[PDB]
């Protein structure tokens, strides 16, 4: 029995654009009402071109993710590079057999060069669902209308970069367990590009 | 699969011999010169670390291992046998004295553990002993400075000064005279260098010789650069530069 | 009688134990199977020997599926082949449940492969002694692999084995060389039949029954199927044409 | 002059490209002989020596042919004499097909050397 | 000697039949490999033996990618090479899972060295005849070459060569490293190091090599990559058009 419990920024997303997927997050851990972390890395590589957003309980998500990391390292070396769908199943299996202790809201989003960019969203209790884009956490219902209407496939990188910065910066404002940095992860075949913007920046922009 | 060799692979005869052991004792002799001196003013160990190919580096080869921060070991024989037995020796030292009794092990009691593993791999069928002999040197307030040999037999004994590997008989002899009860650590480093000089020439330089001491130490690496709780561990192993410098003044 | 012929709890002076060497020799006096890689698929064919009129036509089959899109045929010792496949199934299913996808052929190959290697490092556990021609199509193409006794495997573009190997390999390389890799899957069926028919010339003191299958990306739509009906009659026609008839 | 220069460059580049270290069409021994006499008339004796050394390190067309181009060249310097005798020393020490074994019919090697010795003796 | 093939006993010789023959049989595939380190790169070039036209020329491999940084060349029979490859791949991932840090060369060497020693100690498993050349540009150890040999002995090398023509290759590496007075290549750009390597290899083995006769694996700081057919050609092309 875990004494106390932990929570994350609960507005997470993977958005498809011109050449892949751009993955976006807010990060913030709190333990009650103590701000355990301003910044966090919850922008998690599970393979070199396949990253994820972790949401739900900090203790639990991190513990799962590490196990997923071990399987997908071993998986690469032996059976060839994963897919987004391959990563997603492994995450799900671990949640489902141990949904008696686990609370993990996962978006796994990765880039493949024959599927293009792929978003697989695994809610609580665990089920694999393929969608062309995702929003998750509990703050996602409130941006459902925005996201659906302005979601467009094959949008310019500059335009997607604005769209994610804006999407979250609105979400974070109206929702209360959201906060800290907005970090973003661009996945194309040229590699992995890392964006961090601090509070004072994104609010304004 | 298992269960095909459950007879021991040492057996007796009326000469009482244990096949495996006699063969393995021979292996120790064919190692490189390693020695131990207790100077009763510390303990000094030296051995040769040597190339086996022209593009093999020797600064990726050590024969001196730390077993615990303040017990060190040296050997002659089979390289592999020494590393695997060393892992198991490390295991018991750490789990069973530093958690149970909260402190570093007493040498003689660690000598009992390492012996018991070797004697065990002979008593149990399907496997052989280790084909090495180790010299386990340590220091404690309670026991002073100490030195033991543990054989491939899983027998042990203490030895004021000893040598094993190639040129064993002569190395021990010259040493016995040069060994005093009350002996200065600098002179005891020279005697070791001097001995290894008699075993090898034409490849004998100080940066291929690896020497470690029990006595002087560096507090600044034991996290006592600041105010100490205590002085801490007495083993500190020399670098090559220190060894070469003394070789000039040999 | 050296313990390099009665035990594999040691390394040999020839780098292999005699009994594994012997497995390789017993594949070759055996039955002929081939495998034809093509630009969109793979085709399998095996010679089924007829010794009596007491046998039934195609109610004994040698090509057995693993999954639904990987086809396995093997030549050599019958019991060893059942056991290899039973294993092959347990891996394949574990993969489908666990990652939610049909298994890749280089992946599937590493899993059987590691198991053939295991039974070759113990002094009392029998080696395998079948050579398995296997393959299928996945999401980056078609692949033909061949697995040996010793745990040896590589990717092939043409493969042949058995009694009639020499003949088979001769026709097979000519045709593969002539073609970009093997041309269409459809063309390859007939060709495949000629090789097996041609190999049968090396053993006319028995009859054969030609058995073909295929697994092709757009010419079976990702599945492994048996080759039958019209498609089997046509390959027969082509075969009896060249080898006179 | 202008003639020697066009002819020399053209036959040289093409010989190297075809022959290579492995044939593509190659060039016959005749092609390289032509190139040699062209370059001796074209430019100075020290430049000829240097350019010949540099080619021969590739592999030549065979080591024997290289010895044949030396043998010609030596005779020509000895016709002209004076400072041209000084250059004779120069060909010999630089090219190792005539100062070291590279092949085992090296009769042309001993012969070139005796020509140099005779002059030295003077 | 002893009689190591019938019972697991020692020899008075110190070295057993299983160890002695593992030293021998490591070449029958007609293979030669070398590894050199650059200033800030590590290059492996290895012979590639595609002996038939029944086989695809790029499924035949002998260089395995064990980790994302670490490469391993196995010099040995192919079942033994894959047996070692499978174990090495798990240990590399397991070490990252538990200890939170990817595998370096020396720790993989150690794990396998201990395993090989145990199977020689056992009477219930055979040891393998594999020489494992582990290579990387480690974060703390710099450019690295650590080579293991069968016995369970391993040690770190400047540079190394493997194959029956080990000796021929050695004299060329020695000559360079003395001349330059350092035990690594002065060059620092993995292209020029690859090109240099091939030069000394042609010279030693006495045949000019094609792309399908070579297979190249390159290590750099934080990445390992294999060079393809076109990639190998680009290097080869220069060596054919200079003297």
């Amino acid at each position: 029995l875990k004494k106390g419990e932990v929570s994350l920024g609960t507005s997470i997303m993977a958005v498809t654009f011109k050449d892949g997927v751009i993955l976006g997050a807010d990060s913030r851990t709190t333990t009650g009402a103590y701000i355990a972390n301003r910044v966090t890395d919850k922008l998690t590589r599970v393979h070199d071109k396949i990253w994820c957003c972790r949401s739900g309980s900090a203790a639990d998500t991190q513990a799962i993710a590490d196990i997923v990391q071990y399987h997908l390292e071993l998986y690469t070396s032996q059976y060839g590079t994963p897919s987004t769908e391959t990563a997603a199943s492994v995450f799900k299996e671990l949640c489902y057999e141990n949904k008696d202790n686990l609370t993990a809201g996962i978006i796994v989003a990765g880039y493949d060069d024959k599927n293009k960019g792929e978003v697989y969203t695994i809610p609580l209790g665990g089920s694999v669902h393929k969608l062309p884009y995702a929003i998750a956490g509990s703050g996602s219902t409130f941006i459902y209308g925005y996201c659906d209407k302005n979601f467009r496939e094959n949008m310019s990188k500059e335009e997607t970069v604005d769209f994610i910065k804006h999407s979250l910066s609105q979400a974070i404002k109206w929702d209360g367990s959201s906060g800290g940095v907005i970090r973003m992860v661009v996945l194309t075949a040229a590699g992995v590009e890392r964006l961090i913007f601090y509070p004072d920046e994104y609010e304004q922009l | 699969m298992t269960d095909r060799y459950s007879f021991s692979l040492t057996t007796f005869s009326p000469s009482g011999k244990l096949g495996q052991i006699d063969y393995a004792l021979t292996a120790v002799k064919q190692g490189v010169t390693s020695l131990g001196i207790k100077a009763t003013n510390g303990v000094v160990i030296a051995t040769e670390k040597k190339s086996s190919s022209p593009l093999a580096m020797s600064e990726t080869l050590s024969k001196v291992s730390l077993l615990t921060p303040d017990i060190g070991a040296v050997y002659s024989g089979m390289g592999p046998d020494y590393r695997v037995l060393v892992d198991k020796s490390r295991k018991v030292a750490h789990t069973s004295y530093k958690r149970i009794y909260g402190e570093y092990p007493p040498t003689k009691l660690l000598v009992s553990e390492v012996a018991k593993i070797m004697q065990e791999a002979t008593q149990s069928g399907g496997v052989r002993p280790f084909g090495v002999s180790l010299l386990i040197a340590g220091h404690d307030e309670f026991n002073g400075f100490s030195l033991y040999q543990v054989d491939p037999s899983g027998s042990y004994f203490p030895w004021k000064a000893t040598a094993i590997g190639k040129g064993s008989v002569a190395a021990k002899t010259f040493l016995e005279k040069r060994w005093n009860d009350e002996l200065e650590l600098e002179d005891a480093i020279h005697i070791a260098l001097l001995t290894l000089k008699e075993s090898v020439e034409g490849e004998f330089n100080g940066d291929t010789i690896e020497l470690a001491i029990i006595g002087d130490e560096n507090p600044d690496l034991l996290g006592y650069t600041g105010i100490p709780t205590d002085k801490g561990p007495r083993f500190r192993k020399l670098t090559s530069q220190e060894i070469n410098d003394r070789l000039e003044a040999l | 009688g050296t313990g390099y012929d009665l035990s594999n709890s040691v390394f040999s002076p020839d780098g292999r134990n005699f009994q594994v060497e012997y497995a390789v020799k017993a594949v070759e006096n055996g039955t002929t199977s081939i495998g034809i890689k093509c630009n969109d698929g793979v085709v399998f064919a095996v010679e089924k020997l007829i010794t009596s009129k007491l046998l039934v036509p195609q109610k004994n089959v040698k090509i057995q599926v693993v999954d639904r899109h990987i086809g396995c045929v093997y030549s050599g010792l019958i019991p060893d082949g059942r056991h290899l496949v039973n294993r092959g199934r347990e891996e394949a299913a574990s993969f489908k449940k666990l990652y939610k996808t049909p298994i890749p052929i280089p992946a599937f190959a590493d899993r059987l492969g590691q198991y053939v290697q295991a039974h070759t490092l113990y002094n009392s556990v029998r080696p395998f002694g079948v050579s398995t021609i296997f393959g299928g199509v996945d999401k980056n193409g078609a692949h033909l692999y061949m697995l040996e006794p010793s745990g040896s495997y590589w990717g092939y573009k043409g493969a042949a084995t058995g009694k009639g190997r020499q003949s088979a390999k001769a026709e097979l390389e000519k045709l593969v060389d002539h073609h970009p890799e093997g041309l269409s899957a459809r063309e390859a069926v007939k060709q495949a039949a000629k090789i097996i028919y041609l190999a049968h010339e090396d053993n006319k003191e028995k009859d054969f029954e030609l058995e073909i299958s295929w697994c092709s990306l757009s010419e079976t739509n990702g599945l492994h199927k048996f080759v039958k009906g019209d498609l089997l009659q046509e390959a027969i026609d082509f075969a009896q044409k060249e080898i006179n008839g | 002059a202008q003639n020697d220069c066009n002819s020399a460059l053209d036959q040289l580049l093409v010989l190297e490209k075809k022959t290579r270290q492995a044939s593509d069409l190659a060039s016959s021994k005749e092609v390289l002989a032509k190139i040699v006499d062209l370059l001796a008339s074209r430019n100075k004796w020290d430049d000829l020596n240097e350019q010949l050394t540099l080619l021969s390190k590739k592999h030549g067309q065979l080591k024997l042919s290289i010895q044949y181009m030396i043998q010609k060249v030596m005779e020509y310097l000895k016709s002209s004499k004076s400072l041209d005798l000084n250059t004779r020393i120069s060909v010999i020490e630089t090219i190792r097909v005539v100062t070291e074994n590279k092949i085992f019919v090296e009769v042309e090697r001993a012969r070139v050397t005796k020509d140099l010795v005779e002059i030295k003796k003077e | 000697a002893g009689y190591d093939r019938h019972i697991t006993i020692f020899s008075p010789e110190g070295r057993l039949y299983q160890v002695e023959y593992a030293f021998k049989a490591t070449n029958q595939t007609n293979i030669n490999s070398l590894a050199v380190r650059g200033k800030d790169c590590t290059v492996v070039i290895s012979q590639k033996k595609v002996p038939d036209k029944l086989l695809d020329p790029t499924t035949v491999s002998y260089i395995f990618c064990i980790s994302r940084t670490i490469g391993m060349v196995v010099n040995g029979p192919i079942p033994d090479a894959r047996n070692a490859a499978l174990r090495a791949k798990a240990e590399a991932a397991e070490f990252r899972y538990k200890y939170g840090y990817d595998m370096p060369c020396d720790v993989l060497a150690k794990r396998m060295a201990n395993l090989s020693q145990i199977y020689t100690q056992r009477a219930y498993m055979r040891p393998l005849g594999v020489i494992l050349t582990f290579v990387s540009v480690d974060e703390e150890l710099g450019p690295s070459i650590y080579k293991t040999d069968p016995a369970g002995y391993y040690v770190g090398y400047k540079a190394t060569a493997t194959g029956p023509k080990q000796q021929e290759i050695t004299t060329n590496l020695e000559n360079h490293f003395k001349k330059s007075k350092i035990d690594h290549i002065n060059e620092e750009s993995w292209e020029k190091v690859v090109e240099f390597a091939i030069t000394h290899m042609i010279d030693a083995l006495g045949t000019e090599f094609s792309k399908n006769d070579l297979e190249v694996g390159v290590a750099t700081k934080d990445k390992f990559f294999t060079l393809s057919a076109e990639n190998i050609e680009e290097r080869l092309v220069a060596i054919a058009e200079q003297d």
